[PDB]
């Protein structure tokens, strides 16, 4: 619930 | 942190009828939404409208629900808004206004929310709307003169001040333009350029790019070749992803050099929505100011055309539409 | 010598041109008819200078040699012809040179040419236009935009330019936003005169320019590059022409928002120049265009880097004016609010230094410019204050704004009565001028004080250019009376009569005439003038005018009140004056039906003449003549005198009669020419050799002046005084051959009595004289044409045996081509005697050997005159029918087929050779001997005698003669007859390598057959072509296909499969039917999706298609109707999403249907359906990229095709119909529109058939040509009642309301209620409508005659051929000429009439509507008389269309279709064929009687419009109309 989530 | 609840969309098209203050014989039978209404009966290119808006919003965030009302009248809106307070009352409440086929508005809201059939019914007052829906929430005017409407709202708040000294002022507004000027009808462009800016920033942005540049540095790159691009919106191996991830970098790190820090957390990191919005909001802010346009925000920000992160994003966009053909 | 002296004429000084001409003329005096070659030259010169009358050396000279050239080189009715103008220009002399010293000279040339046939020369050569379709609040300004333009557009402007420019730009401002509706009329000439006025007139332009751009803002875009051009062109630093350009461009600037920034770059190296060159006092010049920079704004975000080093300049040099340097601070300072000036500080910040030490003055405005430059700055200014300071200190600078701004940037802080008056003055006017005067002021006088603004802005106008104060006129008019009370409009009323009464003032008359018209088709209804409307005056003054169609108008509306004899009297002279004989003849039989010295000297001449001459008076054209009578007193002298007299006399007729048409004008060529005959029977004594000359010129005049026996007795009767009927018998026999009715009965009697010198009408037993046999064959004609037929079949038989015996005695050389003509003339006398037996004796076998002697002695004395082959070929295919149809009447009900081989054999190959050479010997009419010799080939071919004579024929026969039975050809490829199918295809084959374009749409369609045959036949003739070119056939393969699949969408194909699956599944329980219907959709849904909307179907229902599909086979294995229960519901789901859609699928999108079609480009494939093998082809170069859906019971689209010649084409494209049949429909109606062409009396009368174009693509779709504006009955009524406000059901209510029970009643109660409700209502809308909608009484003349002729063609076209059902959605009318169109062939034959439900009764659609919208009289008149001369056409050339019709009906693909209809069809086709020769015969209704014409049409009419018949019609169909 993050206000950006990535995965890199 | 916070959270939101479902989205009202309320649409006052109105396909087929051409308000009065108004007079249209420019070619400009312009998108919506990307649609044409004007290629099927009123019936499809409405529901297809509302499809399409759906799913523009799905495609920044899972909701809980969205609900939409295409038609009149006021006892819908009533009817929503007190809905929307049964499932709140902390998470905020999402509005989003068009009235493109509506008459312009006044200081009472005039709009055209009826059960008719050609009738000049209602000054559907700001204030009305404001006890309607008390609890925290984002509205959106895409219009002709939504500073005039921000201005009121802030008046109607002034005016609820006073009588409670005998969730106002927790709420925030993006406006279309300021009060004293009309959007623009410009051909090839969409008619909802506000929306479109706020929920689709790449199609817009390399639209424009196409048709803004005076003098293009790579030739043989046309409309015809940038509406054929491969990829997914996320997935970071693709052009698309890849231009999606340069976007949102360069839009943070200017959000970050220019506002003050208690600004910047309270849009861009206690909330994915709002932070979303104020990203894509300095896109539109740029687009358009070319237009003799400016967007207005209930906070006001300090200017952001002029940073010189905008020519990174101008390089990056040129070379990446190298590798197209 | 006339060489010399056309080369001095062609190249000569007037003096020259004169003397050359008068010497041209007397040398042709002399040289005579050898010298032609020089004047098919010479003439063009002439007549070229005689056209520019105004250059020329006395053009009487030129024109008087062009006189006696005509005359004596022999020149006859031809030189026109060459020249097409000569006459006009004669005539055009005649009326405005207004010197009869040459129009005299004209009327001789115009004799002397000869009188012109009106069909031949015929042959060689705006307020009412929506007056009633605008609301008058939308009209006014309309019509005075025109007025201006067209003034605007002339080259008066150059005198008047001013007030016309103003005018305009008053009226825009008066509009608002919609006038933008007038950009597309105003701007493109506006901006091309600004390019040729003076500069004194450029600068007024350029200034009202300005002001209508401020006026239309953003709708100006698409003229957004030729104003930019002009301007760039003008802006020659002209300091007045530099201040109104820079006004021009701020208003531009406004009126366009950020697309400005599309044109600023082509100004930009203009503006600079203003700031290094500026010579204006103290650079105001420059002071201007600084104060237009500041409106920039963003769009200078691309061009501070050019525009600011001279801004920067203008403040910085010492010397400059302070006036300049201030303002120049002042924009940099302003521009600062918009654009980023980061990147420019150093540019900036240094120039404003120097200058606060160069002087306070400017220091006072450089603190404030600095100041906005550091608040932009903010921080980055920290690097320039420790420079800055070092100035602000040396000098006591204080500036509390600045020092506050440093302080916290350091700190590091954010920051209408005289209409009347006057017009009662009439009554104090007495002379004509005085009217004219009362006119004039009145019109300036109504637009003066005229309510609306859009007509007062025009009165200063209006105080000159006449015309355009006339234009005006009516509508300045209607505006103020509709403002009147009673007593003004009675006032104005009595001013307007009294103008009317007191004298003939023609422009007066017209114009309130003109005005009556406008009023009566207002919304204000006609003026109340004395009572009734003035009817009865104004067709007074109608007739005074020579306005016949208004006078008839008029007194058609007395009519409509009461007849009154006085009435019938008037309608009967005024279609005499209108020339319409038909008319007339229909008023006679009314009123039959409802009531109860001039010429004594003619008769002298024809036989007290001179006592005749005397009393005729002297002054009349007549009387001149009569005198010049010296023709039979021999005072040529005097003869000429009378003839310059009579001459002069027929001048004034002449221009009396000039403009009325050459209708009218002719009557007066006649006089010319009869006045030329008479100098030329007066010189034909007094000339030498040129008087046989002259008989020849007569001879070759006559041929081309009309056919009236009238003229030509005129023309015989003058020349009898120098020529006897005995020395020309050609024009003689010529003359009683034209003569017809009793005049031929006469004429031709007394003629050839004259001739001969022989009385034959007197002792009739006697043998026939042997004088000039041509003389005597007429006779034997003349004897034909009566009661007399045996006397004259006996009589032709002993004239040949007398012929035979001439031709014995003509064996000699001087007399070989009297023996010719000899053989000639047996050659028409074995002809005639060969119709003449059959005629009396019909067909037997003792007559047929006889006949066929005959025809083979015509074709042995005669070899090119086809006609003699025709004849004998069709006697001996007669032969054949007639020996197999007397076995089958006799012999037969097979060796009686075997004696009838033996014989019909050697009939058939003389018959086919016959029919060979016969098309060999002809042209163009070779249609019937084709389809003939494709009826024997078809039937006999199988014979080798047949197969021989016929492969010899067909390779003799040139190979674009069978391109006209192409859809033929290829209907038989199927035939099993080996000899037949192999020179079928050798035929096909040869025809593909020359004209493939002709083949290459029948085939490719052919090819789709199920049958095998049909399928391998068509594959191995493409396969020959594709040998010749690839191409061609690939491209119609593919644009065959994909048309095809674009005409029907899987939505309509699943929504009428389950509809009929519904029926099957709930009425009639056909479980096997209903897996029949809609198993090939499933099959079909098998080869999944290949386009857009097919993806997008599927996606939408194939699982629940799928699950219908396993519940079904579930079904068929356990047998349990459950299971096709829940394959309904999974169907009837389907199918109510697919029906609650398509109402709303208006058009459709190429890219989503068909991608193939959307990239065609540049195809080598003919426009469909304009193939013609001797025109260029036009290629196909594109399709439209969408195609509009029409919505009805079917759904037809509209496809748009653009051609290589730069034109569009409209097709309709649609499915679900074989349009086979049109086709063939289409190729008869151009068989009868040939028959109709070729004969006189249709011709005169222009009567056509109108076609269009059908091609089909498949079984069940195909293309229908797009007509040009036309519209249906049905709808033109709809809109008529609904703009009355007229219930569109009242005839039904109202039978429903005496009788709810109406659709179950015995006929005589139908008939009463019918007749009843028939008699409650004024069923004449139609009349109104072709009134209302007519420009003006002479267009609806014209609109109502060609309305009538084409009905009555139709009716009797429709009665032969069987057309059946007929309803107002199948008629259609053309809205420009009147004409009707008939766009239904359904019912080809009278299967209509056989229907078990509702059967029809009436041979066409004659109903109350359409009768009385025809002339006042009925249908008597115009009506019948073209039904009688249809008729006699078709009841003569009865051979080609039994040819046509056979060839239709006995034609399987087609005729499976009419035996499902009615049936065996090989006997059924019979009885069809037999019942359409009665139609043609006479005898349909009754086999033992014939009829004639009038009897045939009269019982026609009377079955169509007969009660009893009417009220037994389905109401489709709707009988009370
Ligand atoms: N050649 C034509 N040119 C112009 N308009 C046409 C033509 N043919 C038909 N129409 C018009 O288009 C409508 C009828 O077309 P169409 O659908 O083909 O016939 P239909 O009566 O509906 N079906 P059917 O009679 O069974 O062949 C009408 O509105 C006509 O005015
Ligand atoms: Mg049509
Ligand atoms: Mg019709």
């Amino acid at each position: 619930e993050s206000q950006f989530e990535m995965d890199i | 942190r916070m959270k939101t609840v479902s989205v009202a969309l309320v649409l006052c098209l109105n396909v087929g009828v051409d308000p009065p203050d108004v007079v249209k014989t420019t070619p400009c039978a312009r998108l919506e939404c990307w649609i044409d209404p004007l290629s099927m009966g009123p019936q499809k290119a409405l529901e297809t409208i509302g499809a399409n808006l759906q799913k523009q919003y799905e495609n920044w965030q899972p909701r809980a629900r969205y609900k939409q009302s295409l038609d009149p009248t006021v006892d819908e809106v009533k009817k929503l808004c007190t809905s929307l307070r049964r499932n709140a009352k902390e998470e905020r409440v999402l509005f989003h206004y068009n009235g493109h086929g509506v008459p312009r508005p006044t200081v009472n809201g005039e709009v055209w929310v009826f059960n008719k059939n050609y009738t000049q019914y209602i000054p559907l007052s700001i204030y009305d709307l404001q006890t309607w829906m008390g609890s925290p929430s984002i509205f959106v005017y895409d219009c002709s003169n939504a500073g005039l409407i921000v201005k009121s709202f802030k008046q109607f708040a002034l005016q609820r001040e006073q009588e409670l000294e005998v969730s106002m002022k927790n709420c925030i507004q993006l406006a279309a333009c300021e009060a004293t000027e009309l959007l623009p009808m410009i051909p090839d462009l969409p008619a909802d350029l506000f929306t479109s800016c706020l929920t689709t920033p790449i199609k817009i942005a390399l639209r424009w790019f196409c048709m803004q540049k005076c003098v293009s540095l790579v030739p043989g790159v046309t409309l015809d070749l940038i509406e054929k691009i491969p990829g997914r919106l996320n997935d970071r191996r693709t052009p698309l992803g890849e231009l999606n991830w340069i976007f949102t970098a360069i839009t943070d790190t200017i959000a970050w050099n220019v506002l003050p820090r208690d600004l910047f957390q309270k849009l861009f990191r206690q909330d994915l929505l709002v932070a979303s919005l104020f990203r894509n909001f300095l896109l539109a802010e740029r687009i358009m100011r070319s237009y003799n346009c400016t967007p207005v925000s209930s906070p006001r920000l300090p200017p952001t055309y002029m940073h010189a992160m905008w020519q990174a994003w101008d390089l990056a966009v040129d070379i990446c539409l190298s590798q197209l053909p | 010598i006339l060489k010399a002296l056309i080369l001095k004429l062609k190249d000569p000084n007037p003096g020259v041109i004169n003397n050359v001409l008068a010497t041209i003329g007397e040398l042709a005096q002399v040289s005579g008819l050898e010298m032609r070659k020089w004047v098919d030259e010479l003439f063009i010169i002439i007549m070229d200078m005689l056209q520019d009358s105004s250059l020329l050396a006395k053009r009487q000279v030129a024109l008087w040699t062009l006189g006696q050239l005509v005359a004596s080189t022999g020149y006859v009715v031809e030189p026109y012809r060459k020249y097409p103008t000569l006459l006009e220009v004669l005539l055009n002399f005649l009326k405005t040179e207004q010197n009869q010293g040459t129009r005299r000279e004209a009327i001789r040339v115009l004799g002397l040419l000869g009188a012109l046939d009106p069909y031949k020369h015929k042959v060689n050569i705006e307020m009412l236009v929506n007056m009633g379709n605008l609301p008058l609040d939308e009209f006014y300004p309309a019509v005075s935009m025109v007025a201006l333009m067209r003034i605007f557009r002339d080259q008066s402007l150059s005198h008047h330019h001013t007030m016309v420019v103003q005018a305009i730009t008053f009226i825009f401002k008066s509009l608002g936003l919609k006038c933008v509706q007038f950009l597309p009329q105003v701007m493109p000439t506006f901006l091309n005169v600004i390019r040729v006025c003076d500069g004194a007139i450029r600068e007024f332009l350029f200034q009202q320019l300005g002001m209508l751009v401020s006026f239309v803002k953003s709708h100006i875009r698409p003229y957004m590059d030729e104003i930019v051009t002009l301007m760039r062109e003008f802006w020659v630093m002209n300091t007045s022409i530099q201040s109104t350009i820079i006004l021009l461009i701020e208003q531009i600037v406004v009126a366009l928002g950020g697309e400005f920034k599309l044109y600023l770059p082509q100004l930009i190296p203009h503006m600079l120049r203003v700031f290094m060159h500026d010579n204006s006092p103290g650079r105001i010049v420059s002071i201007k265009l600084l104060a237009a920079i500041q409106l920039f704004g963003a769009n200078l975000d691309d061009y501070l880097h050019l525009l600011l080093p001279p801004i920067v300049k203008l403040f910085d040099a010492p010397e400059a004016p302070l006036p300049s340097r201030k303002a120049a601070l002042e924009t940099v300072d302003r521009l600062t609010e918009s654009l980023d000036f980061t990147d420019y500080a150093s540019r900036i910040i240094h120039p404003i230094v120097r200058t606060l030490d160069q002087s306070p003055e400017l220091r006072s405005t450089a603190m404030d410019t600095l100041s906005s430059l550091v608040f932009q700055l903010g921080k980055k200014y920290q690097i320039f204050i420790p420079m800055v300071n070092k100035v602000l200190v040396r000098h006591r600078i204080n500036h509390q704004r600045y020092d506050v701004l440093i302080c916290r940037i350091v700190k590091g802080y954010t920051l209408s009565t005289i209409n009347l008056q006057k017009a009662w003055g009439a009554a104090r006017r007495v002379s004509k001028d005085d009217w004219l005067e009362w006119l004039r002021r009145l019109s300036l006088e109504l637009l003066k004080d005229s309510s609306s603004p859009s007509l007062r802005s025009c009165w200063a106008l209006a105080q000159a250019y006449n015309p355009m104060a006339r234009d005006l006129f009516n509508a300045a008019f209607v505006s103020c009376w509709s403002e009147l009370n009673e007593d003004q409009q009675d006032e104005l009323i009595r001013s307007i009569e009294l103008a009317l009464t007191s004298q003939d003032i023609a422009e007066v008359t017209q114009t309130l005439l003109n005005l009556a018209e406008f009023m009566e088709h207002s919304d204000k209804g006609p003026l109340p003038l004395r009572d009734d409307n003035g009817i009865v005056l104004l067709g007074e003054r109608a007739a005074k005018c020579r306005a016949y169609a208004k006078a008839l108008h008029y007194k058609e509306l007395e009519f409509q009140k009461g007849p009154t004899p006085a009435i019938l009297e008037s309608l009967i002279s005024i279609n005499n004056k209108l020339q319409q004989p038909e008319a007339a003849a229909g008023v006679l039989e009314y009123a039959m039906k409802h009531f109860g010295a001039r010429m004594a000297a003619a008769a002298a001449w024809g036989l007290s003449m001179e006592e005749y001459t005397c009393m005729i008076p002297r002054d009349t054209h007549d009387g001149a003549f009569y005198r010049a009578l010296a023709l039979h007193q021999d005072l040529f002298s005097l003869a000429q005198q009378c003839i310059d007299k009579a001459r002069d006399l027929l001048d004034a007729e002449l221009t009396a009669m000039a403009g009325e048409s050459y209708s009218r004008a002719y009557g007066a060529m006649v006089s010319c020419h009869m006045l030329s005959e008479l100098e030329e029977v007066i010189q034909y004594k007094l000339v030498p050799e040129r008087r046989e000359i002259i008989r020849q010129i007569w001879w070759e005049r006559l041929q081309g002046c009309q056919r009236i026996v009238e003229d030509w007795q005129k023309i015989l009767m003058v020349r009898s005084l120098v020529v006897s009927p005995h020395e020309d018998m050609r024009t003689w026999l010529k003359y009683a051959s034209l003569c017809g009715k009793s005049g031929r009965l006469a004429l031709a009697h007394k003629t050839l009595v004259l001739l001969l010198g022989v009385d034959p009408s007197r002792q009739l037993d006697h043998p026939l004289p042997t004088v000039h046999p041509q003389v005597t064959y007429a006779y034997m004609k003349n004897m034909w044409k009566s009661a007399r037929k045996i006397d004259a079949f006996q009589h032709m038989q002993h004239f040949v045996q007398t012929m035979q015996q001439q031709a014995q005695h003509a064996i000699a050389t001087e007399d070989q081509q009297h023996k010719q003509e000899l053989h000639k003339l047996m050659a028409r006398c074995f002809l005639k005697l060969g119709e003449w037996q059959l005629n009396l004796q019909g067909i037997n076998e003792s007559t047929i050997p006889k006949v066929l002697q005959y025809y083979s002695a015509a074709t042995e004395h005669d070899r090119s005159w086809y006609k003699a082959w025709h004849a004998w070929a069709v006697m001996n295919f007669e032969a054949v029918l007639h020996y197999k149809h007397q076995n089958q009447a006799r012999d037969e009900k097979k060796k009686v087929t075997e004696d009838l081989s033996k014989t019909l054999l050697m009939y058939t190959v003389p018959a086919v050779q016959g029919f060979f050479r016969s098309i060999s010997l002809s042209r163009g009419n070779n249609l019937q001997d084709t389809l003939r010799v494709l009826t024997l080939w078809f039937d006999y071919g199988h014979w080798p005698d047949v197969n021989e004579a016929l492969v010899e024929g067909v390779k003799a026969i040139q190979i674009d003669t069978w391109l006209q039975v192409i859809p033929q050809l290829i209907a038989r490829i199927d035939t099993p007859r080996p000899l037949v199918g192999r020179l079928i295809h050798q035929l096909l084959t040869d025809i593909g390598r020359y004209h493939p374009q002709a083949l290459i749409y029948p085939l490719t369609v052919a090819s789709k057959s199920t049958t095998t045959a049909r399928h391998n036949a068509a594959n191995k003739i493409l396969k020959n072509m594709c040998e010749h070119s690839n191409t061609l056939v690939q491209q119609a393969m593919m644009v065959s296909e994909e048309l095809i699949r674009v005409a029907i969408l899987w939505h309509e194909m699943w929504h009428e499969g389950l509809e009929e699956a519904s029926r099957l599944y709930f009425g009639e329980r056909n479980v096997k039917g209903m897996f029949e219907v809609l198993e090939p959709l499933h099959a079909m849904m098998e080869r999944g999706p290949q386009t857009l909307k097919e993806t997008s179907f599927n996606q939408a229902y194939g699982r629940d298609l799928m699950e219908a599909q396993e519940w079904c086979r579930k079904y068929m294995k356990s047998g349990n109707v459950k299971d096709l229960t829940q394959a309904w519901d999974l169907y009837y789901h389907v199918f109510r999403r697919i029906s609650k859609q398509l109402p709303q699928l208006t058009s459709l999108e190429l890219q989503y249907v068909s991608p193939k079609l959307l990239m065609c480009r540049d195809l080598e494939l003919a426009v469909p359906g304009t193939y013609d093998p001797n025109q260029p082809i036009i290629r196909i170069q594109s399709i439209a990229p969408s195609l509009q859906v029409i919505t009805s019971k079917q759904r037809p689209r509209k496809l748009t095709l653009m051609g290589s010649n730069g034109h569009e084409f409209v097709f309709l494209l649609k499915g679900h119909e074989d349009l086979r049949q049109d086709e063939r429909v289409m190729q008869l109606f151009g068989l009868v529109n040939t028959l109709l062409a070729n004969d006189p009396t249709s011709l005169r009368k222009n009567l056509s058939i109108q076609r269009y174009a059908v091609i089909p693509l498949s079984t069940n779709s195909g293309l229908i040509g797009w007509v040009p504006h036309c519209d249906t009955l049905h709808a033109l009524i709809r809109d008529y009642r609904e703009k009355k406000k007229i219930l569109l059901n009242i005839e039904h209510r109202i039978m429903l309301r005496m009788a709810p029970d109406y659709d179950h009643l015995t006929l005589m109660q139908k008939v009463e209620v019918f007749e009843h409700a028939v008699n409650n209502t004024a069923g004449d809308d139609l009349a109104k409508l072709l009134w209302l909608k007519s420009p003006s009484s002479e267009v609806w003349f014209d609109r109502r005659t060609n309305y009538t002729r084409s009905l009555a063609v139709m009716s009797m076209v429709g009665y032969i051929l069987g057309l059946g059902d007929r309803h107002p959605s199948n008629l259609m009318l053309d809205r420009l000429s009147g004409k009707i169109l008939h766009i239904d062939f359904g019912d080809c034959f009278e299967v209509a009439m056989t229907r078990e439900k509702f059967p029809e009764k009436i041979p066409f659609r004659l109903t109350r509507m359409l009768t009385n919208a025809m002339e006042v009289t009925g249908l008597d008149g115009n009506y019948r008389i073209t039904c009688h001369t249809v008729m006699e056409v078709l009841r003569e050339h009865k051979d080609s269309v039994m040819a046509v019709l056979e060839a239709f009906v006995y034609d399987p693909l087609l005729n499976w279709r009419l035996m499902d209809t009615n049936t065996a069809l090989n006997k059924k086709a019979i009885q069809i064929i037999n019942r359409v020769r009665d139609k043609l015969t006479g005898r349909d209704f009754s086999h033992d009687d014939t009829l004639d014409v009038p009897t045939q049409v009269e019982l026609l009419i009377k079955q169509a419009t007969s009660h009893e018949n009417l009220c037994q019609c389905y109401i489709g169909w709707c009988p009370f109309w």
